């Protein structure tokens, strides 16, 4: 009872029953060819070795049929005709047979090795080239920090060639196996414990928004099954199905998990825009990662739009020259001397306040959120070091002061 | 007599490393020179960076140049073996200048790949830790070997890694069929190398005296005519482990008559027919027909819209449509083509308004299927 697996067994079937029958073909064909015929007193007769007849019934299964070494008795010739018959007849399974099971192994089998320094996050659901795209295109974009997260990719499916061409220009910092966050095995393999978070994305366009919730809160139920701590982020296609998630007893909204729902995010946006045209516009370019391509052939007004698409939204502390502003005057000085939009500020409980009058006042360490170009804009209002080195209006010209 | 020195020169650079390797990991288990030199070694190979991408397609086209000389080997002479003087050949001093290329790249990788037993015994190893010492003996004895130095020819399967790294294979059929392609042309130059050299080696159970002189080309030829399933035997192996070797590669090449030549050959024949676009003289009109586009919907149309009875009109009907025509239509299609065009194609598509010039058209005529499942789904 060694052979666990059906398919296991029908191979090991088909592999012994060939090398049996072809062993067996060529000690009597040996046998016919090297005694001779009866009929002639033996004295027609050929001396063939048992390896020269594998070898001519291996030509001859094959139907290659070279002819180099052939049948000359009439009792081995006639053999050899009983002999194509069955053996085309064993064409039927066998080495098509073979090849077929010997090719359904798994490809993406095996597990993640996590480095010490390296973090990575795992992410599940709908995978799929323009999925998978979509996500990388604004994962690893430039405009975004320069931070090393790996992406370990955990899907119960084959990838498509186009897939596995994607994975192969990322294979620096993107993995991709075999196995479904249902199995606690699959949950092992990809290290979910020591994994920085796990996003669980959504089938936008399938045939029922509310199947597509139901199996992404399973997953988000087998994760946090499987350890309570990990922070879940999880698509969500209808907002009357988050409740759900709401329950599972380790969602912690202050931890971490998240639940974007794109019909609350939709419809969300679409009313703003009633209360502001375009607003939905705005938005959306804003989170979305994008660096400007000036172009001949793009019109004075594209143009304008294409540069303001570039700009993102990204978070920062505020240098210690910032200290006990105002929040006006701070964004004053952002805008003019950064060349930075503040919106908004951290203020420590931690609460988000958004454009807060003369009342409130930077703290030290306080976090603002900005409108800028990149990442590297954003900087500048961390290494800004007032009157003491900041004065000249190349922006570009601002970086870590002596003190 | 001297030959096997230059193949344990392979087996002990295999053999010295692996066992280095092993006792690394037991020291290990029983107890910038740093992660930064593994992702840099790795974007390097990989293309991430111009200078990988400059080096990786060098890598590429060396070992096409290395090849070659392997060819040009095979070609020349008679023996397999030969006790020239090693200064004395231009090809053999170049074809050193690339094998230590390779031997810098290997390196490079056994970085990316992180210093580890399964990158030691992965398939391009081989292919190098048996063509660099081979070439290395050749420097210290003045004598040369053709010496499984065909193995080159598995390098070339790094066309589709090179060609997806610079990305310019966009399709899934075309890095389909250009995986296949290439899998093909390596393995059956591979394997002709390796019968060849097995034949004109003779067996080494009866002295080498059993031999059979082919050429590289023969062996080319022989399991071209095996592959297929022909075999004339006009060319037939005749060492023992020559026909051993036969014996194998038939039982892999019916295993490879999965995919290969049937698959290749429906890829490439799923191109488009009716591609391309209209060419709009000054003088004629044409109308766009759309819509309903079948045998008995088309023979109707045209029946009536090209009359006898009709005015002398010299107007062109051009067809726009999402399928294939069938051989009727392509027949229908053919008896008129002085005033009939075909594209594939919808008016769902700027492109295709465009290939059917749809601004000079005269007017575009959208027909239905009266006959439809649901009559308010085709309106
Ligand atoms: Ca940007």
């Amino acid at each position: 009872n060694v052979l666990k697996t059906s398919t296991l067994i029908r191979l090991v079937q088909l592999v012994v029953s060939f090398v049996s029958l072809w062993l067996t073909a060529a000690g009597f064909l040996h046998l016919l060819e090297n005694s001779g015929d009866p009929f002639f007193d033996f004295g027609n007769a050929q001396h063939l070795t048992y390896w020269e007849c594998l070898y001519f019934l291996m030509v001859t299964m094959s139907t290659v049929g070279f002819g180099d070494i052939f049948a000359t008795t009439v009792l081995g010739r006639t053999f050899v005709v009983i002999f194509i018959m069955i053996f085309i007849g064993l064409a039927a399974s066998f080495i098509p047979e073979i090849a077929e099971i010997l090719g359904k192994r798994q490809k993406y089998g095996g597990s993640y090795k996590k480095e010490r320094g390296k973090r990575h996050v795992v992410v599940c659901g709908y995978i799929t080239f323009d999925s998978v795209s979509n996500f990388l295109k604004d994962f690893l974009h430039k405009d975004r920090e320069d931070v090393d997260v790996e992406i370990v990719f955990l899907h119960k499916g084959l990838p498509g060639l186009e897939l596995e061409g994607l994975l192969k220009r990322h294979f620096t910092q993107v993995e991709y196996f075999w196995g479904s966050v249902m199995d606690a095995n699959d949950l092992e393999r990809v290290k979910i414990q020591e994994a920085d978070a796990c996003l669980v994305l959504a089938n936008k366009y399938c045939q029922d928004p509310d199947q597509e919730d139901a199996a992404n809160i399973m997953r988000v139920i087998s994760i946090k099954n499987y350890h309570s701590d990990i922070k879940v982020i999880v698509q969500l296609l209808q907002y009357h199905n988050k409740a759900y998630l709401l329950n599972i007893p380790s969602w912690d909204w202050k931890r971490g998990d998240d639940a974007v729902c794109v019909a609350e995010l939709k419809l969300g946006f679409i009313a703003q825009s009633c209360l502001a045209p375009g607003f939905s516009t705005l938005m959306a370019n804003l989170f979305t990662m994008r660096s400007y391509k000036p172009t001949p052939e793009m019109s004075q007004w594209q143009t304008d739009y294409m540069r303001g698409t570039g700009m993102e939204m990204y978070t920062e502390y505020l240098s210690s020259a910032f200290n006990a502003l105002t929040f006006p005057e701070a964004a004053e000085l952002c805008f003019s001397k950064l060349k930075l939009l503040l919106l908004a500020i951290e203020v420590r409980e931690s609460t988000l306040a958004i454009n807060p009058g003369p009342k409130v006042k930077i703290e030290n360490a306080t976090q603002g959120f900005f409108i800028a170009e990149s990442a590297e804009e954003v900087k500048r209002a961390f290494y800004y070091c007032k009157n003491c080195h900041a004065n000249v209006s190349d922006v570009r010209q601002i970086k870590k002061c002596k003190c | 007599r001297q030959w096997y020195s230059f193949l344990a020169s392979s087996l002990v650079t295999f053999g010295s490393g692996l066992v280095v390797i092993i006792i690394y990991r037991i020291v290990l288990w029983l107890c910038g020179w740093m992660t930064e030199a593994k992702d840099w070694a790795g974007e390097l190979i990989s293309g991430q960076t111009t200078t990988g991408r400059i080096l990786v397609g060098l890598v590429f086209l060396l070992s096409i140049a290395s090849l070659i000389i392997y060819f040009i080997d095979a070609s020349t002479n008679t023996s397999v073996e030969t006790c020239l003087p090693w200064s004395s050949s231009t090809t053999q001093q170049v074809d050193l200048a690339f094998n230590v290329f390779f031997m810098i790249y290997f390196f490079i990788r056994f970085v990316a790949a992180n210093d580890k037993l399964w990158f030691w015994v992965e398939l391009f190893s081989f292919v190098d830790y048996f063509t660099i010492p081979p070439s290395f003996v050749a420097i210290y004895l003045d004598r040369n070997w053709l010496g499984l130095r065909f193995l080159r020819a598995l390098r070339l399967m790094s066309i589709p890694d090179i060609l997806t790294y610079l990305n310019v294979l966009k399709t899934s059929t075309l890095i389909r069929l250009v995986q296949l392609v290439v899998s093909f042309v390596s393995l059956w130059l591979t394997a002709a190398g390796f019968l060849h050299l097995l034949e004109n080696s003779g067996d080494p159970f009866f002295d080498f005296g059993n031999a059979q002189h082919l050429t590289y080309w023969e062996c080319l030829y022989f399991l071209m005519v095996t592959m297929s399933t022909v075999g004339f035997g006009d060319i037939f192996a005749t060492t023992v482990l020559g026909r051993t070797f036969v014996v194998i590669f038939i039982m892999i090449f019916i295993g490879l008559a999965a995919s290969f030549i049937p698959e290749i050959a429906e890829i490439l024949g799923k191109r488009q027919k009716y591609g391309g676009s209209y060419k709009k003289e000054r003088g004629k009109r044409h109308v766009v027909v759309c819509g309903y586009i079948t045998f008995d919907s088309v023979s109707n149309f045209l029946k009536d819209f090209l009359h006898k009875d009709r005015e002398d009109v010299d107007v062109e009907i051009v067809f726009l449509h999402k399928g294939l025509p069938g051989l009727e239509l392509e027949g229908l299609l053919k008896r008129h083509f002085t005033q009939v065009e075909y594209f594939w194609g919808s008016v769902m598509d700027a492109n295709d308004l465009e290939r059917v010039k749809i601004q000079e058209a005269d007017a575009c005529l959208v027909l239905a299927n009266k006959y439809c499942q649901d009559p308010d789904q085709e309106d």
